[PDB]
């Protein structure tokens, strides 16, 4: 098989969370921001070569929500079983002291698509320059997500990704430091 | 320029 | 978080499967309740089929709408082939050359042994070959890969470690073949 393009959407109750995205061979092409009602391209350059009418995605989500309510009743109100995430922290490239790099927090194999992710530097929450993806689909119908923290490697600083999910007994920490 | 449009499949109502 | 209320999830997936560009196209439309696929349209079959009892009422209701079945049947062209031509230039044709680095692991777990790392960073697409050579003979024993790691930003990384026994008179070469370059990338390490 050369390639697979997926249009993946979901609605989640009672969170009232809707998502609409396209995937190519496991990478996001774009998603629609439900609040701003606009197409957000994964790489800015993609928006130079294609366009998408976001209102189409908002109408699909209204139908998906209406259908979740039917399916919820038809199942005799069978709720989802929580599957907790696997979490990995690694850098975008080999670390060199005082050379800019990016920490990646990879959150995988979970459902439902609700997670609270925090970065810590030397035990304290940090938000400067952070970014994240939307929830990305898997063939087993679980989800993936990535969070990113740009940083200047030092021997002084240590980092953690903190992940909260309803399937976990306790919030998880995944630690990273550069030693010696 | 002439816009290259991504097309969405339309979701449809389930059996009521 | 102490929010213990039950959750209910509905997912829809429209999968366009391409074989030899747009020569063979298969559309799979999939409805998933919670984590269970209930009903689907396969363009090879040409109508909706229930995959669980939950989906029966939808396969019956949808299969009896002649124009919906027509639109879905044509979608392989109006949707899959259309979107493939719009996206082809920046997805199918995307090529990004790896950065290759060789260094001793900051962690040495095995005595009398130097663990060498070949780092291959920032490449697209996923298909890649990483091989170790010692004075130009290929080394296959003592090789350990992370395999392919998706960074989530349309790049991949992989780390391929070699367990070595250091000798005088040796050059180790990491060789990388990738569609983004016309001949292989090489990086040498010497004691």
């Amino acid at each position: 098989e050369e390639h697979v393009i997926i249009q993946a959407e979901f609605y989640l109750n009672p969170d009232q969370s809707g998502e609409f995205m396209f995937d190519f061979d496991g990478d996001e092409i774009f998603h629609v921001d439900m609040a701003k009602k606009e197409t957000v391209w994964r790489l800015e350059e993609f928006g130079r070569f294609a366009s998408f009418e976001a209102q189409g995605a908002l109408a699909n989500i209204a139908v998906d929500k209406a259908n979740l309510e039917i399916m919820t009743k038809r199942s005799n109100y069978t709720p989802i079983t929580n599957v907790p995430p696997e979490v990995t922290v690694l850098t975008n490239s080999p670390v060199e002291l005082r050379e800019p790099n990016v920490l990646i927090c990879f959150i995988d194999k979970f459902t439902p698509p609700v997670v609270n992710v925090t970065w810590l530097r030397n035990g304290k929450p940090v938000t400067t320059g952070v970014s994240e993806t939307v929830f990305l689909p898997r063939e087993d119908h679980l989800f993936r997500k990535f969070h990113y923290l740009p940083f200047l490697p030092s021997t002084e600083d240590v980092y953690d990704c903190r992940v909260e999910h309803w399937g976990l007994d306790e919030p998880l920490l995944k630690h990273w430091e550069f030693d010696a | 320029q002439a816009r290259q449009m991504v097309q969405a499949m339309r979701t449809i109502g389930t059996h009521p | 978080m102490g929010d213990t209320r039950p959750r209910f999830l509905w997912q829809l997936k429209f999968e366009c499967h391409f074989f030899n560009g747009t020569e063979r196209v298969r559309l799979l439309e999939r409805c998933i309740y919670n984590q269970e696929e209930s009903v689907r349209f396969d363009s090879d079959v040409g109508e909706y089929r229930a995959v669980t009892e939950l989906g029966r009422p939808d396969a019956e209701y949808w299969n009896s709408q002649k124009d919906l079945l027509e639109q879905r049947r044509a979608a392989v062209d109006t949707y899959c082939r259309h979107n493939y031509g719009v996206g082809e230039s920046f997805t199918v044709q995307r090529r990004v050359e790896p950065k290759v680095t060789v260094y001793p692991s900051k962690t040495q777990p095995l005595q009398h042994h130097n663990l060498l790392v070949c780092s291959v960073s920032g490449f697209y697409p996923g298909s890649i070959e990483v091989r170790w050579f010692r004075n130009g003979q290929e080394e296959k024993a003592g090789v350990v890969s992370t395999g392919l790691i998706q960074n989530g930003d349309w790049t991949f990384q992989t780390l391929v470690m070699l367990e070595t026994v250091p000798r005088s008179g040796e050059v180790y070469t990491c060789q990388v073949e990738h569609p983004s370059v016309t001949s292989p990338l090489t990086v040498e390490w010497r004691a």
